[PDB]
RNA sequence: ACUUGGCGGAAAGGCCUUGGGUGCUUGCUGGCGAAUUGCAAUGUCAUUUUGCGUGGGGAUAAAUCAUUUGUAUACGACUUAG
RNA sequence: GGGUUGAUAUGAUGCCCUGACGAGUAGGCAGGCGUGGAGGUCAGUGACGAAGCCUAGACCGUAAGGUCGGGUCGAACGGCC
RNA sequence: AUGAAGAGCUUUUAGUGGGCCAUUUUUGGUAAGCAGAACUGGCGAUGCGGGAUGAACCGAACGUAGAGUUAAGGUGCCGGA
RNA sequence: GGAUGCUGGCAUAAUGGUUAUAUGCCGCCCGUCUUGAAACACGGACCAAGGAGUCUAACGUCUAUGCGAGUGUUUGGGUGUA
RNA sequence: GGCGAGAGACCGAUAGCGAACAAGUACAGUGAUGGAAAGAUGAAAAGAACUUUGAAAAGAGAGUGAAAAAGUACGUGAAAUU
């Protein structure tokens, strides 16, 4: 027999070929896996995975985030790439002229960019302009900003947001939460 | 209508039936198998002898815990009985069938009985009263009977199939070499 | 008339019968797994029935094939048959069981004309 | 285990008959100095015999050659083990332990 | 419809078979066979019979004769794995055997319509066997009892054990 | 295949012998024939019983039921008689 | 783990190559078989016999199960998404 | 030095929460197929060859077949040798 | 970097399958709680038909979909082939 | 609930109201109360004239019917069991 030093017939633990039945997304995946297979490009492979990703591993990206990125050095005339959605943010009042490529565009963000004089782009247009990731810049959005990640890992002396419907006095602000009522955590 | 299984010429045959008869299925079955395949007049005579207790019916299948009697010697057994009621119903049927046969116009002495079957009928149920306040069933187990009698025919036939044969060249050559070497 | 196929191996011609399908009439031969705890069939003791498993599966190149080398495909009409027109060397026709005799005659004549095989070409023939 | 000091003939036989490369986590039969120089050309190795030379004239790249070699999947020996009962020492009348140079006989059988 | 369809129908284009690398090299007989040698037929119509060996044909067969004037064996072609070769040796230099061959041993196969109810020979073959057999007997007359050694047949007896026997 | 005379009783059922007839003889020398079962295909050859035939002789009963008995007996059985 | 959109032809969840591995109660996950009814399609089968039932008769599938033939019978029923 | 069969990270949820056997260490006990602990391995959850027979022992862990060689156990016969 | 060539016979129940039976070897009754079940532990005589993790309110993780600092038409109104 | 109307991704005679039928019926119990089972011939009775056996019931024929493999023990007619 075998004295196995592993687990046998185990899956990679990595998503291929998403379980979104969206045919256009599947077309993009056919495209970018061709490109990953042949264009020897890590950018193509990255985009392929990020297309497989789920909704929450595909958070939104605010145009203000994009603006910070373009406020980097050497990164102004670059082409931003977001596998997901791009949201507007009226916490800003200026915006540059660059082009942005992504799956989805909130109408407000699209308006903001077009008004600033850029163009909002799809990933296929990106694949014809910059197959190997010529002069690109990938952005991913926050993941630990999520109101389930508050409760993830809940225990004593972690500061980790119990799971609770109603808030206020007399909802978990007592025994366990102060030294008068016994003990603080 | 629609009798049991028969391999017989229905033209040279007569039939008879009795249905929903208050007589025991087991004893009628044994009577039937006692006259199965017999010549008809011989059978009627045998059953009359039974009713005179000069001969007997053998109980082959439903024979548990019953008594014995020397008459079983005739059949290779010890267990035998004299079921008057079954016998009466049966020879009434045989009367029926002999009449139908002669009306068809048959030999009436080449005759024999080539099918006779008996099977269970709807149970006729009464109530018996048993100790500690209990009811149990007292069920008659009635019978249907159908028989069929037949003319005995001569020997059946001959001339089976041609029995075609397929040979090797070697077997054919063996045959031919022998037919050469000998006469 | 068929296509070159390899030699057909089935690896179990005998039917997998439910345990005690022979013993009790309430237990039918439709195979059914003993999930018990002290079941010598689940435990694979020697001298007990062989349970199905994926090693008894067949070779892909011979799978679904009849002895002729054809795959069976059910037809109810000339249209379903004309679909098989160009795959006679791989596919053969089974006339359905609910078909009438005259439509069977039609289908049979058409299949003869088109060079198509039929594995039940005697349903509802008198003579 | 049964271990011992092996000879050139049995190294050579073991390799030429049971010679297998761990190539990006697969087991490929060797069959070609092309394979060997594709993978182990880094270490001045081109031929299966250069491999064997490192092996037996243990070299600075013995580690990489041996690790490249999938473990030899031997058969049970042909004429038996020589003993009726195995799991004693070679000394006590068994099989395991250091049978320093009869291992060649055993291995040549199992091959 | 009763059955919908298959999506993709496999093609009918038969793949041409690969270029095999099996050559046909001539047969290396055993050194116990040399022409002019006496054989024992084990099988066939003439099973268990001492016979002569003359020629090694091209379809891995051996040309053979009784001779016919002795034991009823005609010219024939047999198989080396279906004959035993004896140690006995008779000279055959002096026979015109180069004429015979596989086309000379042709059958003119039989059709299917020719089904027999229950059940001829070429003057060519007859006179050929006559030529060859007169030469063979003329050489046989040298050593004694050989004519009869052939006329009889071969058999195993109670106590005869082949691996201890020699032929 | 007949034929004479013996022997053998453990399960003999076989062993031996005499007379003559007939056939074969590879003890020796010879002549004729075989083929085609096609390069092998058990290549069919023994005995076990049963049946239907033809022809040759030979022999022309008992038992069971039923009946009766009671030295016996739950019935069967057993014993006796007609 | 890899290869392959290239034009003509079919299926990209496809096809193909290579290597390894395959024990299993409780239990988990997955892919499927089947039943009653629903929307759609087959311009589906059908009184020249639907369904149902019988069939040590045949065929497919590892299997759940499916199909076919023969018999019975008499009014409806299936394939696929 | 050897190996790495990928390394790390998170979420979530089932079942379980009666245990038993062997080697060795070992406590109570006259001792127990007793009771109670320790390391490891096993049975449970596991068929196979061997032990005549057996949950645990020895050997060996299991897709369907074929061929070869062996393990432990054996080679008078039952029974292969 | 995977077997081809030559020849023969059959072309049919011959091979093969199904099935019954025979033969050789193996084969304890299933389900269950159980450390442990063939158990001298429980349920089960047999057959058919019925027969057991569903629906809801409010929630957690996860995954799809839409929109996106907003989202939610559907209490209600308008309108309708209702 | 009562009266009257319409509908259903409902049940389809062991289901669905206990009740598709002479069902709150028969039936039980002092009584309060309890509380069933049971649908289908065939398009149409054309529901089997007449003969014969039998004490008769019934049978065998005949005949009706598309079909008695539809005969009020009636659509088909499984299994256990026979």
């Amino acid at each position: 027999g075998i004295d196995h030093t592993s687990k046998q017939h185990k899956r990679s633990g990595h998503r291929t070929a998403p379980k979104s039945d969206n045919v256009y997304l599947k077309l993009l995946v056919k495209l970018y896996t061709f490109l990953a297979r042949r264009t020897d490009a890590p950018f193509n492979k990255v985009v392929l995975k990020a297309l497989f990703l789920s909704k929450i591993n595909r958070p939104p990206v605010s145009v203000s985030r994009i603006a910070r990125a373009l406020k980097q050095e050497g990164a102004a005339n670059k082409t931003v790439v977001v596998v997901g959605t791009v949201t507007d943010d009226a916490r800003i009042f200026e915006f540059p002229k660059t082009t942005v490529a992504a799956l989805r565009f909130t109408a407000g963000a699209r308006a903001k960019i077009v008004k600033a004089g850029g163009e909002c782009i799809t990933l296929d247009q990106l694949a014809v302009r910059a197959p190997k990731g010529q002069n690109t810049l990938i952005l991913r959005g926050p993941r630990n900003s999520r109101e389930a990640v508050r409760h993830f890992g809940m225990g004593p002396h972690k500061g980790k947001a119990p799971r609770i419907l109603s808030t206020g006095r007399k909802f978990e602000r007592a025994r366990g939460r102060r030294r008068s009522k016994g003990f603080k955590v | 209508a629609r009798y049991g299984a028969t391999s017989t010429n229905p033209a040279k045959s007569a039939s008879a039936r009795g249905s929903y008869l208050r007589v025991s299925f087991k004893n009628t079955r044994e009577t039937a198998q006692a006259i199965n395949g017999w010549e008809l007049t011989k059978a009627q005579k045998y059953l009359e002898q039974v009713l005179d207790h000069q001969r007997a019916i053998p109980f082959r299948r439903f024979n548990s815990s019953i008594g014995r009697t020397a008459q079983g010697k005739e059949f290779g057994v010890t267990k035998a009985r004299w079921p008057a009621k079954s016998v009466k119903f049966v020879q009434g049927l045989l009367q029926n069938a002999a009449a139908n046969a002669e009306a068809k116009g048959l030999d009436a002495t080449k005759l024999y009985v080539s099918h006779i079957q008996v099977n269970q009928a709807p149970k006729q149920r009464r109530r018996t009263y048993r100790a500690h306040g209990r009811i149990n069933k007292y069920e008659s187990s009635p019978s249907h009977i159908e028989l069929v009698v037949t003319e005995k025919e001569e020997a059946v036939a001959k001339a089976a199939e041609k029995k075609v044969v397929r040979l090797t060249s070697r077997q054919r050559g063996r045959i031919a070499a022998q037919k050469r070497i000998a006469a | 008339a068929s296509l070159p196929h390899p030699k057909i191996v089935k690896k179990h011609t005998k039917k997998f019968k439910r345990h005690h399908s022979d013993r009790y009439h309430r237990v039918a031969e439709n195979w059914r797994k003993q999930k018990g705890i002290d079941s010598v069939v689940r435990r694979r003791f020697r001298g007990n029935i062989s349970q199905p498993k994926i090693g008894y599966g067949s070779n892909k190149k011979t799978k679904f094939l009849s002895p002729s080398g054809h795959k069976t495909f059910l037809v109810a009409n000339v249209k379903d048959l004309e679909t098989l027109t160009m795959h006679t060397k791989t596919y053969a026709a089974e006339i359905a069981h609910n078909i009438s005799a005259k439509n069977r005659v039609v289908i049979l004549a058409r299949a003869k004309a088109l060079g198509i095989k039929v594995t039940n070409p005697k349903g509802r023939l008198a003579l | 285990v049964a271990y011992g000091y092996p000879s050139y003939s049995t190294i050579r036989q073991l390799v030429y008959k049971r010679g297998f490369g761990k190539i990006n986590k697969q087991r490929v039969p060797l069959s070609d100095n092309a394979i060997i120089e594709a993978n182990l050309g880094k270490y001045g190795i081109l031929s299966i015999d250069d491999l064997i030379h490192e092996i037996i004239t243990v070299g600075p790249h013995f580690k990489q050659a041996n690790n490249f070699l999938w473990p030899f999947k031997l058969s049970n020996p042909s004429g038996g083990w020589g003993v009726p009962r195995k799991f004693k020492h070679f000394i006590q009348g068994g099989s395991f332990g250091n049978r320093e140079e009869f291992i060649n006989k055993l291995v040549k059988s199992m091959n | 419809t009763a059955q919908q369809a298959p999506k993709w129908y496999p093609s009918e284009d038969v793949a041409a078979p690969k270029k095999t690398r099996k050559a046909v090299r001539p047969q290396k007989l055993r050194a116990s066979l040399v022409p002019g040698t006496v054989l024992i037929l084990l099988a066939g119509r003439f099973r268990g019979k001492r016979v002569v060996y003359l020629k090694h044909l091209e379809d891995n067969t051996l040309l053979v004769t009784g001779p016919f004037k002795v034991n009823g064996v005609p010219l024939r072609r047999v198989n080396a794995r279906y004959v035993i070769a004896t140690s006995t040796k008779v000279s055959v230099e002096g026979v015109n055997v180069e004429k015979f061959n596989v086309e000379y041993f042709a059958k003119e196969k039989l059709t299917k319509k020719e089904k027999k109810e229950a059940n001829e020979i070429k003057t060519e073959r007859v006179e050929d066997q006559k030529v060859v057999d007169k030469a063979l007997i003329a050489e046989i007359k040298k050593t004694p009892l050989l004519k009869q050694y052939l006329s009889a047949s071969f058999s195993l007896k109670n106590g005869d054990k082949p691996h201890m026997l020699k032929f």
